[PDB]
């Protein structure tokens, strides 16, 4: 389990890119496991492999040589198809479990005032609840208690490049009093909601 | 779980220059790539390459591989060449902004063929360089790719910045200011 | 409990627009009540009469003279000062118990898709709950079971003008599955939560 | 229970044309509006007029304490007239819009003032009208006013509709097209 496996890339046989693309979708977990690896010149898939069919398919016209010659060749064939459990089974229940399926990031909760207004008609209060990893989170906004739902807009997630995410709640309100407004945020790394207070 | 998804022997080759990559990313977040030119694995999260390993090999066959195919490919195309495309950048905080408050600052740039970017910034109109950072490739479904850079700052002064994005299929470097 | 009671406008001392504005405001029902007569000439409000102040008082030199003067009149000053009991009180706790504040309009819960997209990146679903009163309405859009709250926006309240609201929540959603998409509204005209369902 | 604001006594009177208008409202919607040329009280809901009684006379008296007030004023501000504010309107559906289904189209107009307002409503270019409803000025903080027309139709046809709204702080019609 501390062993990180890759796809391997066939050989074809014998401003300009290519690549090559070992793709592992897990749903529930481990529970349906899908393999699919393409190979790509420039911005073309040209030949597919997919758990599902089982066997190489070209895609384009570029890829009918290799997908007739690769499942032919017994080795290959038979190492991509087991491919599956190779990388992607192993991956998934060793290192991954070991890394990313264990990290948590606790959020990151600030209510501000957009910068400079809460003007031209209706205050707009907003949440930042940055610096979270992973991206199942609940936000809400409370009024004195009340769950509010109208006027509110929240962004969709915002991916910041090293494991952590982010994401922005709007209140517009035409507020009154002693009221409080509570950000209410719910993430897996938290024990309980944690959550931040403001007030007119 | 939830879905989640593997992205493991990812592989990119372009030929003049025979500049070429390989990666590990587990939703969307790159798990670590292979420096090439010296042969070893640079773990994004460090505390990651301390509990699990990747034996460099695996990813240079790839990127052998993918050389012999790039060559085998191109002919096949008759020698048609990459169609340039125009990348789309956007800057933002990684946290709140604060007066005095150190920060880091994102360049979203995306849209990107081929894996060939100059991301630049800059206060003045002439580079800075100190906390600067940046991703690999990251690969997008349409085969497009998308890199992120990083600026480390605390913002009052001299505020204006800029993020200069170089490449062909493209002008106007774009300066995209914040 | 069943005759409305008007704001008495005063008499002066003996495209051009006045306006007179007889306003109370309940604060938690009758427990706090407050009285604002307002007299406007065009659109300038130029006195006013406020049950936290006790009296009259110029808001610009075209009142000066109304305040000096009706202040004065025992019969006018004290008839305004009674008249958050003759006419709010009285209209709160009796008409208005037995109308407005009685009316329950169960909303219209439906969900469609934008008029023609969920396309150019990331399908929005649109939950429309219309023809409701009163204002205070919880909807909440949630992933099968799971409550949604990242990439939702709701739109201010509509008022329609006829006793009656709407209210539209977005979510832009990339989709997968066996998914449920369950729009959940709360209207206290409600018994129990209506909600409306939407599968991939 | 929460905040509730009733709007009792609102009256509004203008000078060359002896027009004027009573009303009364909750929570900013139209309790009923008193017809003056005729002295009857006409309520919004019907329901409400068969549970809640306003003699009509009182709206009456605030109207001529108003001529009075009017007159007096006019004379102490040594005649400054009311400056003119251009309209925005807004055309939306009630209800959810259905092929075939019988809908409810509304025009939102605020900023008015002076309480003269021509809203018209027209898929041709040329009026029609059946379904065409009117709420009395609706009373804004500002001292402004905003007014609201419906019309009742079914949306496949000749679909175009506008809402051409007149008034002199004012050009164009305002031609709000849905
Ligand atoms: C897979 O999903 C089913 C139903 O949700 C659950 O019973 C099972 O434990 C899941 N497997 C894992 C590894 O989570
Ligand atoms: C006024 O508010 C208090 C506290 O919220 C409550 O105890 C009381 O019953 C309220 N009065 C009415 C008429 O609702």
């Amino acid at each position: 389990r501390g062993i990180s496996q890759a796809v391997h890339a066939a050989h074809a046989e014998i401003h300009f890119v290519v690549q090559f693309k070992g793709e592992c979708y897990y749903t529930n977990g481990t529970q349906r496991i899908r393999l699919v690896t393409r190979y790509i010149y420039n911005r073309e898939e040209y030949v597919r492999y997919d758990s599902d069919v089982g066997e190489y398919r070209a895609v384009t016209e570029l890829g009918r040589p290799d997908a007739e010659y690769w499942n032919s060749q017994p080795e290959i064939l038979d190492r991509t198809r087991a491919e599956v459990d190779t990388a992607c089974r192993h991956n998934y229940e060793g290192p991954e479990t070991s890394t990313s399926l264990r990290r948590l990031e606790q959020p990151n909760v600030a209510i501000s005032l957009s910068r400079t207004e809460a003007l031209n008609h209706h205050n707009t209060l907003v949440c930042s609840v940055t610096d979270f990893y992973p991206a199942k989170i609940k936000v809400r906004w409370f009024r004195n208690g009340q769950e509010e739902t109208v006027g509110v807009s929240s962004t969709q997630l915002i991916r910041n490049g090293d494991w952590t995410f982010q994401v922005l709640v709007m209140l517009e309100m035409t507020p009154h009093q002693g009221e409080v407004y509570t950000c209410h945020v719910e993430h897996p790394s938290l024990k309980s909601p944690i959550t931040v207070e403001w007030s007119s | 779980e939830a879905d989640h998804v593997g992205f493991y022997g990812t592989t990119v080759y372009q030929s003049p220059g025979d500049i070429g990559q390989y990666t590990h990313e587990f939703d969307g977040d790159e798990l670590f790539y292979v420096d090439l030119d010296k042969k070893k694995t640079v773990w994004r999260l460090p505390e990651f390459g301390q509990l699990i390993l990747f034996e460099p090999q695996g990813g240079l066959q790839n990127i052998a591989a993918e050389k012999h195919n790039l060559g085998i490919l191109t002919k096949r195309s008759n020698f048609t060449p990459a169609t340039n495309e125009a990348p789309q950048a956007t800057v933002f905080p990684k946290s709140p902004v604060l007066l005095g408050q150190p920060n880091t600052l994102i360049c979203f740039v995306d849209n990107i063929f081929p894996p060939v970017i100059n991301i630049t910034w800059l206060r003045n109109s002439k580079s800075v360089t100190d906390g600067v950072y940046e991703t690999s490739f990251l690969v997008n479904r349409d085969h497009s790719f998308h890199k992120l850079s990083y600026l480390t700052f605390i913002p009052s002064d001299d505020d204006i910045y800029d993020c200069k994005v170089e490449h062909w299929g493209l002008e106007e470097p774009v300066l995209k200011h914040w």
